[PDB]
């Protein structure tokens, strides 16, 4: 059960995401960022994109739906 | 007189014969235009079919109420192969059954000129098949007479069994005009 | 057959029927290209 | 005589899957069907099939039932074999949630008027995704009951609830005006074993043998790459014990791929070879 | 489910002349008839301890597809081992901290039947944190467990029950608590405080 | 494994449920009632949460 | 001709439900129905298809009432539905062929020049997939054996649109394996295929049995299929071919050998992690 | 009825070999995917591509956009002169001709000869001994785009 | 007749069929590969012809018989490794 | 409202130009007159 896991999260992580600007970390998990579309949201990191990595005004690709920072 | 029918008609290569003026194809097509103007005419809500007979029988028109488009469509049939009654009836019974309005009467009108080549014992068991399913059959005979006269008999006898008028046999052996004939025929005087 | 291809007029029509409801766009054609 | 909260539709397999083909052939269009069942008591909607609609240019409403069309297809398909009376109605939102809009609430209660059990089915091709299908049946509140203050829908078992209500429905009145119902799926076992079908392996694949070049050119990439990991893997582990995780969960991941591999393919090799001959 | 409950119920205390009837109701398809297969096993090995059916039961609380199943499986499970109310808890408390919100509910269900008029403590703290969960019906479930485990304990004896009247009357006296998990508190009182403080709860 | 399963499932659940607007707080008028105005749309006066 | 079909798992529920409904309704051998898709070269691609009434004689085998009416007035109506779909084919649910399915397919020429028939067996196999794709050709056999109106194998396959994917995938959340490779499935795919080749070659060798002899006449065709097939066996008592082989297998198992080690690594360190923790938390709470 | 128009939009960078980063022109940028029959290797930074509206991938690449005064200045230009039609200037004639035609039609004669082809020649002279026909004509003669 | 565990022919033994001296024999395999009816190599440093295709042809219900012979030795085979490989990974078989 | 396209007789097909929003065309009926209804200024459209 442990599997399909890992594979519904690569597939949330999918093609046709859409890229925007993340603002601030506001807490673990959790982040501002602004889509491209021009709004701003208050979305959902998902696990293990390197937060270290993950620096303000850096450009990520989020969920078309969901926003969060796939 | 609510009413299901199914028309069969022979086309093999006999209907070549030019004795019935012009041909045996437009005189057998002229019957089943009137034929089936008189039923139709006799409560519209009656449906009707149409069978070839040939090498392999087929069926051109499902049970419907118009005549219109049974006629356009045996307009294009033509002489070829041999009969097979027992395939054409067999085809006919089985539209019968699946017609959709199950409150009609049971009847196949056809139109048998030819030396109809198959067996007795066979024939009668399916006559008798024929009058369990509660079918009404209707024989018109023009062509091998003295070879095919026997047999009609035979399936009107036994679809009758005891007062069971309802299976007719009608033969012309000579060729004055076949819509003549059926018209003055004793099956369309109750239509 | 000309009945048959009639009725093909009459689909073909309310296919523009349906197609043409009239609350449309408008647009500049800007650009023209084919293949 | 009120309904209770555990009332729920129970979709075929063939009538989810109309659906879907249906909502994804005719996006970004609105697109209507029927859905032909049968009520069992009072607490089942057993939808057989569904029934696709032409589509009627005015959008969906009542407009679009198109009454001839229904009427000829139901007579002919009970004539195929299928006498089910006309259960509800399914109708796309493509992207926009799962809803009714003023139409939707409007076709409902003519549906419920012709017969006050019917059900409204919401299909969302677009986020309906691969590994999500948010489908929704709904059925409208009466307004007497509603002023009266008495519940909508009697609660009697603790089925019926169990799900979490979108938002996006709170907001279109998922409560003032209309009420969710459970979705269960009737799913046969014929069924599912030819659905298991489509991604059912062949024996050829089964036995076959992996491109031997592929093979080793897959194994070098790995073994670098884990090699790599195996650096920052002493790095980590030094620091840790001195001043006294990622790398190590790498390279767990990437030992286990290779051990699969390899031994699947060197099985697969010697099961070929001492069965060819 | 008024067959499946009913052939449970018939095939009562028949411990092991029933096992035709639970291997043919576990292998159907239907997942009402492999529930009722679990409260068949229940019945049968009622208060017995009889590991085979033990094995099944887990077997299927951790296998089978249909999530009724599963939480009937352990259920069933804690019918099976109340006679020594010590020993389930061992079991069930691995289950206690699934990830199946299903599997969770028949946790505390088969301890609250279990240990039922009993006042053990591991199965009260086990519950406690269960009492404690995101979904609604594992709190409903923990709650009347609780209420079962407890009925008729004073503080002395069992130093958490104020602490457990307490939560139920905060948790009946809330605005956005879920209808599920005040239902399971007031059940849970009514319980607790059942036949006037004079009728325990004992399977034997 | 059964911690990391569930960790596994709360992200998804998540991660498919959508965003959230941000504003800035105009005023807080009212009690429960904030002014809040949210790029680039109007500014709505939000029903406040318990939290 | 055509070369290839898919089929998808619309067309094969459709089928499934409609043999079922039948069976409810009445026992019968057969139920039949038409296959509407669309062409891309000589791949086919049944996207839809549709029951039809239909009954016929098990005794004469000649006698049947598929009703052309039907056909196109549904035809027509799933035309106007939805557009890119048209006549492609026919399927029975029929274990085996009839005396009559060239008749019928005599009749569905008229609608489909290319008409496919399509046999899906709603009983549930195990090795192979349930639909098989017939073409009739009839021309002379430069066998300079008589002639006789038969159909011809083609080709088939499984396929789904991405809406029926998803759709088939949430229908099987519950049993659908894991979509990666995992060690014990790999090793049981292996002995499913194994399964599969020795029913295959059980079934030849029960033809080749029935045909040395007597019942059945010899097929020219099948006699070469099976001569390439025992002249493309290969050798592997070869050295040429051992040498590879045995440098091959310990390639692999060198690499084997690595993980293996990587592993046993990273647990002893595990291991010595959970010493120090065990020690330390005993420690302190003795103090 | 059964068509519908795509999106149009210019990429921005070759992601991995199936993600295309593309910017929506007048809208936000995605991260797509490339259909199956079309050249990777065509599609390049700065190429228009047709977007699918709902899935949002490449459909198809686009030639890239042109200016309309550039448009204006090529499409539009009517040059049909024969060079019997300048009367003299036959030696820069021969020159001209030289340079912008040779080196188009058989460049494998300065190839042979070992120096590279040329560009661009000035042309230069008083207000009107002509030179908008002296181009005029070598552009008809080459019938290349002028 | 040939089977591929032993296909290889030589010069000496095709000489011993249709008559002909082993200096042409070289010959008469190069028209079939040209003709196109079998197919393989020529091996003359070692005398030797390797075969790996042939024309296949209608054939007699003996040959038949003994093509059903190799196959039941060829099926026989396949299911003992079959129980073998399910009987050693019986506890990893899903 | 921007144009009545010449109201083409029947079937005016009207013109409009919701600010900030788009341009688009209509019927509108439910009027008394094609023509009484508007030529040039403001207009209600409905929503959807
Ligand atoms: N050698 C020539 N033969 C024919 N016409 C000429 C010649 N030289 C100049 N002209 C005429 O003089 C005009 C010069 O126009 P144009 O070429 O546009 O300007 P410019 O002479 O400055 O290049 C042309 O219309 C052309 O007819
Ligand atoms: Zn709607």
């Amino acid at each position: 059960e442990f599997l399909h896991a890992q594979e519904e999260v690569k597939r949330i992580q999918s093609i046709p995401l859409v890229i925007g600007q993340f603002l601030e970390a506001v807490d673990q998990n959790t982040a501002i960022v602004g889509s491209t579309t021009g709004s701003n949201y208050y979305v959902r990191i998902l696990s293990t994109i390197d937060r270290e990595l993950l620096k303000p005004n850096a450009s990520v690709a989020l969920h078309k739906h969901s926003n969060a920072l796939v | 007189v609510l009413e299901s029918t199914m028309v069969c008609v022979d086309n093999s290569e006999y209907m070549r014969n030019g004795d019935f003026l012009p041909t045996r194809l437009q005189a057998q097509q002229d019957a089943v235009n009137i034929v089936c103007h008189s039923k139709t005419r006799s409560n519209p809500e009656n449906n009707v079919g149409l069978i070839t007979l040939a090498n392999d029988c087929e069926v051109l028109t499902t049970l419907t109420p118009d005549t219109g488009r049974i006629l356009s469509k045996l307009h294009t049939v033509q002489p070829k192969g041999k009969i097979t009654f027992c395939t054409g009836i067999r085809v006919a019974h089985l539209a019968l059954k699946h017609r959709q309005g199950k409150n009609h009467k049971m009847r196949i009108i056809a139109f048998v000129g030819s030396p109809v080549e198959d067996n007795e014992k066979d024939l009668v068991k399916l006559a008798k098949r024929l009058k369990k399913e509660k079918v009404n059959v209707d024989i018109i005979n023009f062509g091998e007479e003295e070879v095919n006269t026997e047999k009609l008999t035979a399936f009107v006898n036994t679809l009758n069994g005891k007062d069971g008028t309802g299976s007719h046999l009608v033969t012309v052996p000579p060729g004055p005009s076949l819509a003549d004939a059926l018209i003055s025929s004793p099956i369309l005087a109750g239509e | 057959e000309l009945q048959a291809m009639k009725d093909k007029i009459k689909e073909n029509s309310e296919k523009i029927k349906v197609n043409k409801t009239l609350p449309y766009l408008v647009s500049n054609v800007i650009e023209l290209l084919d293949v | 005589p009120a309904v209770d909260t555990a009332e729920q539709v129970y979709i075929s397999s063939l009538a989810l899957l109309k659906m879907l083909k249906h909502g994804r052939a005719g996006v970004p269009m609105e697109v209507m069907g029927l859905m032909l069942g049968e009520f069992v008591d009072d607490y089942t909607v057993r939808v057989i099939d569904v029934f696709a609609m032409p589509q009627s240019g005015t959008g969906v409403s009542v407009e679009a039932v198109d009454p001839v069309f229904q009427a000829k297809m139901l007579d002919m398909l009970k004539q195929t074999g299928r006498p089910e009376m006309v259960v509800g109605w399914y109708h796309s939102h493509p992207g926009f949630g799962c809803w009714l809009s003023g139409v939707d609430i409007n076709t409902q209660q003519s549906f419920e008027a012709l017969s006050e059990r019917a059900v409204a089915v919401v299909v969302d091709p677009i986020q309906s995704v691969k590994g999500k299908v948010v489908i929704d049946a709904f059925r409208l509140i009466n307004a007497n009951m509603m002023v009266l203050g008495h519940e909508p829908r009697q609660t009697t078992s603790n089925l019926g609830h169990l799900n979490k209500p979108s938002i996006q429905a709170l907001i279109h009145g998922l409560n003032r005006h209309y009420y969710s119902i459970t979705i269960n799926y009737r799913k046969n076992e014929l069924e599912q074993k030819m659905l298991l079908n489509l991604h059912k392996k062949s024996w050829m694949e089964g036995l076959t043998l992996q491109d031997y070049s592929e093979h080793c050119k897959h194994n070098e990439s790995v073994v670098k790459e884990m090699l790599e990991l195996a650096k920052n893997y002493n790095k980590a582990v030094e620091e840790e014990d001195k001043m006294t995780q990622d790398p190590k969960r790498h390279l767990e991941e990437h030992v286990d791929v290779l051990m699969t591999s390899n031994i699947v393919q060197c099985l697969a090799a010697m099961l070929d070879t001492v069965v060819f001959k | 489910r008024g067959l499946a409950v009913g052939i449970a119920l018939v095939m009562y205390g028949r411990m092991e002349e029933a096992d035709a009837l639970i291997e043919s109701l576990c292998r159907d398809k239907d997942p009402i008839l492999r529930r009722s297969g679990m409260y068949t096993v229940a019945m049968a090995y009622c208060g017995s301890g009889n590991n085979k059916a033990i094995r099944r039961l887990l077997h299927v609380a951790v296998s089978d597809v249909n999530d009724d199943v599963r939480r009937a499986a352990v259920e069933s499970l804690g019918f099976i081992l109340f006679r020594t109310p010590e020993q389930c808890p061992s079991v069930v408390s691995l289950l206690s901290e699934s990830y199946n919100p299903h599997v969770r509910y028949g946790a505390a269900m088969a301890l609250g039947i279990c240990c039922a008029g009993t006042g053990n403590k591991e199965a009260i703290n086990l519950l406690e944190p269960m009492t404690n969960d995101p979904v609604n019906y594992v709190r409903q479930g923990a709650l009347i467990a609780s209420a079962l485990i407890m009925i008729q304990q004073t503080e002395i004896t069992c130093p958490k029950v104020n602490q457990f009247r307490q939560l139920y009357s905060k948790v009946i006296n809330d605005k956005h608590d879920d209808v599920m998990a005040k239902f399971g508190a007031i059940l849970a009182q009514g319980i607790l405080d059942a036949g006037g403080h004079n009728v325990t709860i004992s399977l034997q | 494994l059964n911690a990391k399963v569930r960790l596994l499932r709360e992200e998804l659940q998540l991660l498919q449920e959508q965003g959230s607007y941000v504003g800035e707080v105009v005023r807080a008028m009212d009690k429960k009632k904030v002014l809040v105005k949210v790029h680039p749309e109007g500014k709505f006066v939000v029903d406040v949460d318990k939290n | 001709a055509v070369q290839k079909v898919v089929v998808h798992p619309l067309v094969l529920l459709s089928v499934v439900d409609h043999f079922n409904r039948i069976g409810k309704v009445g026992n019968q051998k057969r139920v039949v129905g038409v296959l509407l898709g669309s062409w891309q070269k000589k791949v086919l691609d049944v996207s839809n298809s549709f029951a039809v009434p239909f009954d016929e004689d098990d005794k004469d085998d000649s006698v049947w009432f598929l009703d052309h009416d039907y056909l196109e007035n549904m035809y027509g109506m799933f035309k106007k539905v939805n557009a890119r779909e048209r006549i492609v084919g026919w399927y029975h649910t029929g274990p085996k062929l009839h005396k009559n399915d060239i008749a019928i397919n005599e009749l569905m020429k008229r609608y489909c020049p290319n008409s496919v028939l399509v046999i899906i067996d709603v009983k549930p196999k195990d090795l192979g997939l349930p639909t098989e794709a017939y073409i009739s050709v009839e021309e002379v056999h430069d066998d300079g054996t008589p002639t006789s109106k038969t159909f011809e194998h083609v080709t088939s396959e499984i396929g789904a649109e991405e809406a029926e994917e998803v759709g088939v995938e949430h229908l099987l959340r519950d049993i659908k394996d894991t979509t990666v490779g995992t060690l014990s499935q790999r090793i049981t795919n292996q002995v499913h295929g194994l399964k599969g080749l020795n029913s295959k070659l059980l079934d030849i060798r029960s033809y080749l049995e029935k045909v040395a002899t007597g019942k059945l006449p010899i097929n020219h065709q099948i006699i070469y299929q099976l001569q390439d097939v025992f002249n493309l066996l290969p050798d592997v008592s070869l050295q040429e071919f051992v040498k590879a082989f045995y440098l091959k297998t310990n390639d692999q198992m060198v690499v084997v050998y690595l993980a293996s080690l990587i592993r046993s690594v990273v647990a002893l360190h595990n291991l010595i992690n959970n010493k120090i923790a065990n020690r330390d938390a005993e420690k302190k709470e003795g103090q | 009825l059964q068509s519908v128009g795509q999106i149009v939009g210019e990429v921005l960078k070759q992601l991995t070999e199936e993600k295309f980063i593309v910017k929506a022109t007048n809208g936000p940028r995605y991260v797509v995917g490339c259909r199956r029959q079309l050249d990777k290797s065509k599609l390049k930074p700065g190429t228009r591509v047709a977007l699918d509206m709902t899935t949002l991938t490449i459909m198809r690449y686009l030639p890239r956009e042109v200016d309309p005064l550039v448009y204006n200045m090529s499409h539009e230009d009517p040059g049909n002169v024969s060079y019997s039609e300048i009367g003299g200037l036959s030696e820069q004639i021969r020159e001209l001709r030289e340079v912008i035609e040779l080196p188009l039609t058989n460049p494998e004669l300065f190839q042979r000869v070992g120096i590279i082809p040329p560009k661009g020649c000035l042309l230069y002279g008083p207000p009107g001994t002509g030179k908008t026909l002296l181009a005029r004509a070598v552009a008809s003669q080459l019938d290349c785009n002028f | 007749t040939r089977p591929a565990n032993h296909r290889q022919l030589t010069f000496e033994e095709i000489a011993k069929s249709a008559k002909i001296t082993v200096n042409e024999v070289e010959l008469l395999v190069m028209k079939a590969l040209s003709v196109g009816l079998v197919k393989g190599s020529i091996d003359e440093v070692d005398k030797r012809v390797h075969m790996t295709w042939v024309q296949p042809r209608v054939l007699d219900l003996q040959q038949i018989k003994g093509m059903k012979d190799r196959l039941e030795f060829w099926c026989t085979d396949v299911k003992s490794m079959e129980m073998l490989v399910e009987h050693q990974a019986h506890d990893i078989l899903t | 409202c921007t144009k009545i396209i010449n109201a083409d007789s029947e079937d005016p097909k009207y013109i409009i130009n919701v600010k900030q929003f788009a341009k688009f065309v209509v019927d509108l009926s439910d009027q008394v007159a094609p023509t009484d209804i508007e030529e040039g200024m403001r207009v209600g459209v409905d929503r959807n």
